[PDB]
């Protein structure tokens, strides 16, 4: 499932205030049932990089971000080996849980869907 | 009749089920007392060979 | 433990000394097993009962 | 360089099991693989060694097992030890496989990786069953007679399909001769379907629990995973060595104890328990062709996984309702196999048809589903506008 | 040797990750570290966690299965005794 | 399945056997024989059983050779051609009552009693049904019970219809070791002996398993130590983060 | 890149029998190894099928056999193209390796692709003994007996090794079981040594009939040689046709339609053509142990001559004096089979032990001295000082 | 016998070949051996025991 599909369906849900006070508080029960947050990681961290969407994202990603995933990846390995979580203290709060990566991935696609609409492009004389 | 169950050959057991004949302990298939398929899998009734009478005798062939 | 340092000194044990201990420990081992189990049966063995016989 | 790295031989195993790069924080789940390497060996070792003393003739056959019994030295541990190998190597199996369900490892860009596990999976059914056929007691010859009639449901030349198989009339000594040396041949091909395996899992490298990338901190497969599979090798071989020497008939069926008869069929016939999963399946649908069908159906549908998974981040560690479902899926399993040992009868078959929708309404509908809704809950819970 | 195709896997050197700068690791020899013995008083209290968070998804799954096959089977026995041979000809065929 | 049909269950009576630790009592393997030979014999095979199987395990080289040489076995043409008989050797194997399937169901109202080599393995609960289905004929079957001619009701026995009668009594039997021959005791002697035939290896298997039980728990033991060690550098690793300027 | 280039299974075949760089002069001698591919399958495929209908106990596989003669259909091809296919083998596998004795395959840096190749040689010469011991006849009795007596020439515990590869008294009922259980397993060890070979052979490429370099002109196998094989290919189906047709056989002895026998050895043995010089060269040592000896050194020989070759060019093309000494060996080695099939009679033990003695003086005498001679020759036949 | 049909000797030429000599067939439905004529599954029959 692309992200473009995943943002119409929450960003629909997010404007409507039927909806938004429905099921955002669920949508942050469930994020912290989740608990990547104990284990250092902001969940954009989590996306599975092995496409070129993904490829493309973390090539244009500015280099400051790019140092900290690092270093977010390598400290979450390191606690899962251990069967510990990280103190409390240490722990992603949710200001910090960001979609840093999410404008990057929204850009490619559209860039990436644009070639694939262009090059079937019909002609009608 | 040939003690072959139509279903997946397995060979009926004698007096059981729940129509007065044979049982198909495999997969469930109940036949009637005339050996027809009345419920489970089995697709037909147990198929009846050629034979003959001679007095006492049946030849079965 | 000292009682290392003293057979070994700082070094691992060599595959000769490994395989060496190997061929007793499999003939110790052997015999301290069957004696504790013929024990343990004592009275239903063929041995116990054919004492029991005379013919 | 080294002559571990330059040697032609010895390269190729200095990159698959000594400088390979494993992610450091893979569990003990990743020891499963080598252990279904170790099943693979002790089943073709044993199997050999009994070959030399067993006779595939109808007549001979299951007095040949138990001459194996009763008069070669040792004997029984081979025969205990091949059977009872059997078993574990499937409860391993399912353990390998279960393991890449929850963790996503059936994702891209191992789907060839998966795909291949799925032929080796059915390369190793039809194996344990030639196998089982070759004791030629009671349920063997029932099992050879029913395994062989499921070619039966095809259209217009199944019947034909089956009395080749046969090689005649009926199951007889045509049957279990060429189902001895089938059973011979079969584990040589599932050793190269492994090698296979291996190689489209050497170009990507193994996954880990935490679902992403392991590139950025790895450990030599030499020391920390060899000695770390060398833990499991010996729990797996103490309790191998439990059933063997204390309860080597408690997985098998009395049934096999006495010799295959052609004109009786047992009272109550429970196949091998790692089939009754897809007995239950089997059973639970009132038609012939549809019975086949949907039980074949029960091992293709693994093959739809990495389509039907629209989740966008791999694995259920971090996932509430996926980690929920992903257990409902294991026991209904089990339930399906309860019920295949029971008689088909009244509370039982309706719990077996239920099973049955569920199994498959997991990878279809539920996994769907659930992925999606997880992929936008994510979404929802951090974005402010 | 022929070319190979791309991957998302290197080797040693070059394993295909992002370029790392300002993580610094350190590490003690296994050799100077206290003969394994410590991994209790201060490592089992901590124990037990990682599945005190799991149980549940584990436990449920598996009450509901229970309990359905009890169910059922207790059923079964009902309807094959002596008590249900009535409920049985009405549920049977 | 209504109960008759599946039959009674056999409940757990204490044999010196059960255990990780027990060999079977040779002793009352010996006695199961002469029950076997004195009753069992009559209308049951044993033809997976070799005399020469019996020295050393419930009869001596020389008592199992006189019990061989009563029975007669075909043996090689003489110089001319004309088939000859001759006694048995330790090599034999116990010869059976029937020469054929054909005559076995004629003498038994067309029953065919099965061969007891690999009984006690070849049906569910073992030991326990064997010695229950022995010790449980009632004299008279439950009230309704509407038995076929020629058949005997047993509770252990599926479909409670058999058509094996009871054939132990007490004191048919003259124990040569002295002891009482009730019917139970002949039972739990007979049930042994059968355990034994099924199972030769039994005793020798249990010994090997003390054995290979007591090397592999130490060697996982010894592996999880040894693991741990290999690992410590890894497990108390340490990572700090100092953000690079731009 | 194409697919077949980025595929993980099809760039193997890609490289190796594709796009795999040859050297453009190669001639006909180079289409051997493809041939023995072929003649592993049709091993392989015939043997599993007669398996079907084959019984290992003594006293019904010399009938089994016959059985698949006169009523498995198809029956007699498929034992015809089976023992034919073995002569066949060897023809092929002698071209492979004399082939390789005069173009100095050998040589450096091939060495290891040789070593592998003598391995499979000895693992071909046991597979077919043990196939031949399967059928049965006078001819199989003695030969197991012959076979396994040779190790009763080891000191001290050689007798023990013998009743213990027995499984008895004597050839007998354990013996030609474990032989049938041993006969099915080797060929898959063959396979895998012959995918070792493929793997040395590639890291250098195939050598050229002029010795030197074929860096600077290669062509693809695929196309080029791919046809060029199929004549070779077609020509050897051909051949082996009319064998199997209309000279079953030719190759064969008729002492294998007599069944085996332990009281009475035939008047007149005379091996499988293949064996004969090294049965001629057993024979020729009036001595049990040495006797044993020599005729495996005869074998084992071969992996001195990578050393022996003093030579500083590869190969006999460019070589008067070692083309004419490679004749010499080939004759004496047709010499040795022709006295295998004689009597030990008067001219002939004579000729039999002069003619092993230039067997081994070929390798260890007659190459090293000539190599020099030819070198020093190709120097001052040049030099103006 | 069965061999012989279609290559030497008619299927009924073959059948009456066999039959003149005796095997032994299943024993009766008490127990006793019994005799019977040859069949065309049969294998010809040698002079000596
Ligand atoms: C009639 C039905 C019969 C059923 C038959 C049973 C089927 C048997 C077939 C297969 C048997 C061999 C398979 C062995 C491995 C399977 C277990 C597995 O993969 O669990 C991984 C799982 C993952 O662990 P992790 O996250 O990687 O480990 C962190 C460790 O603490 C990290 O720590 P560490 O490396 O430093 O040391 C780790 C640990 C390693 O211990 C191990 O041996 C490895 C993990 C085994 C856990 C026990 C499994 C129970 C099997 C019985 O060593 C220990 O000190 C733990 C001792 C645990 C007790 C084991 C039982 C002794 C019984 C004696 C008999 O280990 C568990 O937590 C086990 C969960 C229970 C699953 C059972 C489901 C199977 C049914
Ligand atoms: C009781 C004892 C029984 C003994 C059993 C016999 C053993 C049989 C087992 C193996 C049989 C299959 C093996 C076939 C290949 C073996 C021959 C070989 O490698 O020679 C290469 C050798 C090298 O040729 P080249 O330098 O690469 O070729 C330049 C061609 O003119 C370049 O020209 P091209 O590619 O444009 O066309 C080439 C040629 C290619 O022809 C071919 O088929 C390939 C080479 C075969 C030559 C004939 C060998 C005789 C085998 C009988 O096609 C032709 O037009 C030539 C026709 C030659 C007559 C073949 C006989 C027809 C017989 C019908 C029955 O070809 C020969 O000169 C043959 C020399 C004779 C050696 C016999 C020693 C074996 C004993
Ligand atoms: C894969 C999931 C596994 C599902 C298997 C669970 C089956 C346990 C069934 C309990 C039962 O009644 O078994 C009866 C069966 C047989 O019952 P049955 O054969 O006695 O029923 C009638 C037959 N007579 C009259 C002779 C008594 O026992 C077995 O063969 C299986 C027991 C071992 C199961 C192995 C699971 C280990 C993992
Ligand atoms: C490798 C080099 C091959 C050497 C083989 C040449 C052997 C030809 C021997 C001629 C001969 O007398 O064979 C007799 C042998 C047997 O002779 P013999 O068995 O008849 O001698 C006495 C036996 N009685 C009394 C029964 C007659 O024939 C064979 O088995 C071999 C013939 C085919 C050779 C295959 C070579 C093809 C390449
Ligand atoms: C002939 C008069 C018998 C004597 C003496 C004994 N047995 Fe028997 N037995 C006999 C028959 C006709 C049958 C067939 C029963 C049937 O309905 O099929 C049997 C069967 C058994 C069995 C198997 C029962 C089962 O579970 O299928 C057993 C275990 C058995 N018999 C044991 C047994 C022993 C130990 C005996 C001596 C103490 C004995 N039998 C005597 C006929 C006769
Ligand atoms: C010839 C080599 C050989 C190989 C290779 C082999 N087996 Fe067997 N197997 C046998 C023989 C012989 C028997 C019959 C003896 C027996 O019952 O154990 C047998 C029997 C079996 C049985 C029946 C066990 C029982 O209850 O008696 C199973 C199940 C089985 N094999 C599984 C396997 C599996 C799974 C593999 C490989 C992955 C395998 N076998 C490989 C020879 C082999
Ligand atoms: C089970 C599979 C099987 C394989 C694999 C196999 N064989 Fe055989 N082979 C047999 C059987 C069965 C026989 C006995 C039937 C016969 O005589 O042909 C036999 C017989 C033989 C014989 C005797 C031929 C004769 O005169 O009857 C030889 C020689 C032989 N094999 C060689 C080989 C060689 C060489 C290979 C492989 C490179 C091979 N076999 C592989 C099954 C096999
Ligand atoms: C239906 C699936 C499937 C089957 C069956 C299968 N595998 Fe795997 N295997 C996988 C997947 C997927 C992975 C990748 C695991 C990961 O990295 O997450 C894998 C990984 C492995 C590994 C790496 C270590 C590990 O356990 O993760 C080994 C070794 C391995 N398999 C061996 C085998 C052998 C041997 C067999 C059976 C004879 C087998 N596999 C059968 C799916 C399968
Ligand atoms: C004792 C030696 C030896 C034996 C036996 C041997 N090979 Fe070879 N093989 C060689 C050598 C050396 C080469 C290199 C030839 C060259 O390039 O000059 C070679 C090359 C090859 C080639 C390349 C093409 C050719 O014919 O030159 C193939 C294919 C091959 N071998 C297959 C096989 C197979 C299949 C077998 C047998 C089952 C086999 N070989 C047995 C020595 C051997
Ligand atoms: C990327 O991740 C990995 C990973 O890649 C690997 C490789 C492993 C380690 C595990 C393995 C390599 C398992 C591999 C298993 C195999 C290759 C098995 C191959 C199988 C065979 C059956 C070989 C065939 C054997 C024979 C032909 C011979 C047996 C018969 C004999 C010796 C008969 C002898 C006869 C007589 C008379 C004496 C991991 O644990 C892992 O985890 C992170
Ligand atoms: C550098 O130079 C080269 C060169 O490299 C190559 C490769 C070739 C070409 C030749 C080859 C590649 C030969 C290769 C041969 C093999 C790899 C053979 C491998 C062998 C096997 C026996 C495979 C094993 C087969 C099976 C397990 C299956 C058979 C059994 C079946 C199908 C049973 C089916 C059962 C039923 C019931 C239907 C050249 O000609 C050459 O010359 C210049
Ligand atoms: C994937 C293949 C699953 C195999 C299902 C067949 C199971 C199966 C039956 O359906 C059956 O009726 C009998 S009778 C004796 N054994 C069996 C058996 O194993
Ligand atoms: S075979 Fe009778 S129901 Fe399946």
């Amino acid at each position: 499932q692309s992200f473009t599909s995943i943002a119409r369906i929450g960003d629909y849900i997010l404007k409507s205030p039927v909806l938004s006070k429905l099921c955002v508080p669920v949508a942050n029960q469930f994020i912290n049932l989740a608990g990547y947050k104990k284990l250092g990681l902001k969940f954009d961290d989590l996306i599975a990089e092995e496409n070129p969407i993904m490829q493309t994202a973390l090539r244009r990603l500015p280099e400051d971000e790019s140092y900290a995933r690092a270093y977010r990846i390598i400290r979450a390995h390191q606690t899962e080996l251990t069967h510990h979580l990280l103190p409390r203290n240490e722990w992603i709060k949710a200001q910090e849980d960001v979609p840093y990566l999410l404008p990057y991935i929204l850009e490619a696609e559209a860039a990436a869907k644009e070639k694939d609409e262009l090059d079937n492009i019909e002609v009608s004389k | 009749m040939l003690g072959i169950c139509t279903h997946l050959g397995c060979v009926p057991i004698g007096e059981a089920g729940d129509f007065g004949g044979w049982f198909c302990p495999c997969h469930g298939s109940h036949y009637d007392i005339s050996g027809r398929i009345r419920k489970g899998p089995a697709p037909l009734n147990l198929e009846i060979p050629a034979y003959e009478f001679d007095g006492d005798k049946v030849i079965v062939g | 433990s000292s009682l290392y340092k003293t057979f070994f000194k700082r070094n691992a044990v060599f595959v000769g000394t490994i395989f060496a201990g190997a061929f007793v420990f499999q003939t110790v081992f052997d015999t301290a097993i069957t004696s504790w189990y013929e024990n343990h049966n004592k009275g239903k063995l063929w041995k116990d009962v054919k004492a029991r016989i005379a013919a | 360089m080294a002559f571990r790295k330059s040697n032609v031989y010895l390269s190729l195993v200095n990159s698959y099991i000594i400088d390979s790069p494993q992610p450091s924080s893979i569990n003990y789940w990743w020891n499963m693989g080598s252990l279904l390497g170790l099943c693979l060996v002790i089943q073709i070792v044993t199997g050999i060694f009994m070959a030399m003393h067993y006779s595939s003739n109808i007549e001979l056959a299951f007095s040949s097992v138990e001459h194996i019994m009763r008069d070669v030295h040792n004997g029984y541990i081979l025969r205990y030890l091949h059977a009872n190998g059997a078993s574990f190597f499937f409860m391993v199996m399912f353990m390998h496989m279960a393991k890449g369900l929850y963790y996503g490892s059936y994702r891209s860009p191992r789907v060839t990786l998966w795909n291949v596990g799925v032929i080796i999976f059915t390369l190793t059914i039809a194996t344990a069953f030639l196998g089982y056929c070759c004791v030629y007691g009671q349920m063997s010859h029932w099992g050879a007679t029913v395994i062989t009639n499921l070619f039966s449901a095809i259209p217009f030349v199944g019947n034909d399909i089956v009395s080749w198989l046969w090689g005649g009339f009926s199951v007889s000594n045509p049957t279990i001769q060429r189902f001895f040396a089938l059973h011979y041949l079969v584990p040589f091909i599932i050793a190269a379907m492994v090698i296979m395996h291996l190689m489209a899992l050497h170009i990507h490298g193994s996954s880990n629990p935490l679902g992403i990338t392991g590139n950025l901190d790895r450990i030599p497969m030499h020391s920390y995973f060899i000695f770390k599979d060398l833990v499991t090798v010996f729990l797996f071989m103490l309790i191998l060595a439990l059933f063997v020497f204390y309860s080597p008939n408690t997985l098998g069926h009395p049934d096999n104890y006495i010799p295959g008869n052609p004109l009786v069929t047992p009272a109550s016939i429970v196949p091998e328990w790692y089939l009754l999963p897809f007995y239950a399946i089997l059973r639970s649908i009132p038609d012939k062709l549809l019975g086949v069908i949907t039980m074949f159906a029960a091992i293709l549908v693994l093959l739809v996984l990495p389509f039907t998974d629209r989740s966008v981040v791999r694995g259920n560690t971090f996932k509430v309702l996926s980690k929920f479902f992903f257990f409902i899926f294991v026991f209904n399993f089990v339930l399906l196999g309860q019920i295949g040992a029971c008689h088909v009868e009244v509370p039982y078959v309706l719990m077996g048809q239920i099973a049955t929708f569920i199994y498959f309404a997991y990878f279809l509908i539920i996994v769907p589903v659930i992925s999606t809704i997880e992929n936008v809950l994510f979404y929802i819970g951090r974005v402010n506008k | 040797g022929p070319p190979s195709g791309k991957t998302y896997m290197g080797w040693w050197g070059h394993m295909g990750g992002p370029k790392q700068k300002g993580i610094t690791s350190y590490a003690v020899s296994p050799y100077a570290q206290k003969p394994l013995q410590g991994i209790f008083h201060n490592a089992v209290f901590n124990s037990f966690r990682r599945f005190k968070s799991q149980f549940l998804y584990v436990l449920i799954p598996a009450g509901i299965y229970w309990y359905w096959w009890k169910n059922g089977n207790e059923y079964n026995e009902f309807l094959y005794s002596k008590a249900g041979r009535e409920e049985l000809e009405r549920v049977n065929v | 399945m209504t109960a008759a049909e599946h039959g009674l269950h056999a409940p757990a009576y204490a044999w010196s056997h059960n255990g990780p630790f027990e060999t079977f009592d040779h002793a009352s393997i010996r006695r199961g024989y002469q029950v076997y030979r004195e009753v069992c014999a009559a209308c049951h095979s044993l033809d997976r059983v070799a005399w020469r199987t019996l020295v050393g395990v419930s009869h001596t080289n020389e008592e199992v050779r006189n019990m061989a040489e009563e029975f007669e076995y075909d043996d090689e043409p003489d110089e001319q051609g004309n088939p000859k008989k001759r006694p048995g050797k330790l090599s034999d194997y116990i010869p059976g009552p029937y020469p054929n399937e054909q005559a076995a169901r004629a003498a038994n109202q067309g029953a065919l009693p099965p061969d007891l080599s690999l009984i006690v393995k070849a049906r569910h609960g073992g030991c326990d049904y064997i010695f229950s289905l022995l010790t449980g004929y009632p004299d008279e079957p439950p009230a309704g019970v509407a038995l076929p001619p020629g058949s005997n009701y047993n509770p252990y026995f599926p479909g409670g219809s058999i058509a094996m009668a009871r054939v132990l009594f007490d004191d048919m039997v003259e124990y040569e070791d002295g002891t009482p021959a009730t019917t139970s005791q002949m039972a739990k002697d007979v049930t042994t002996f059968l355990n034994w035939c099924a199972e030769p290896e039994h005793d020798e298997r249990k010994r090997l398993g003390l054995k290979t039980v007591i090397i592999l728990s130490s060697l996982y033991l010894l592996s999880i130590w040894v693991k741990k060690f290999k690992w410590a550098g890894i497990k108390t690793r340490k990572f700090v983060f100092n953000p690079p300027k731009p």
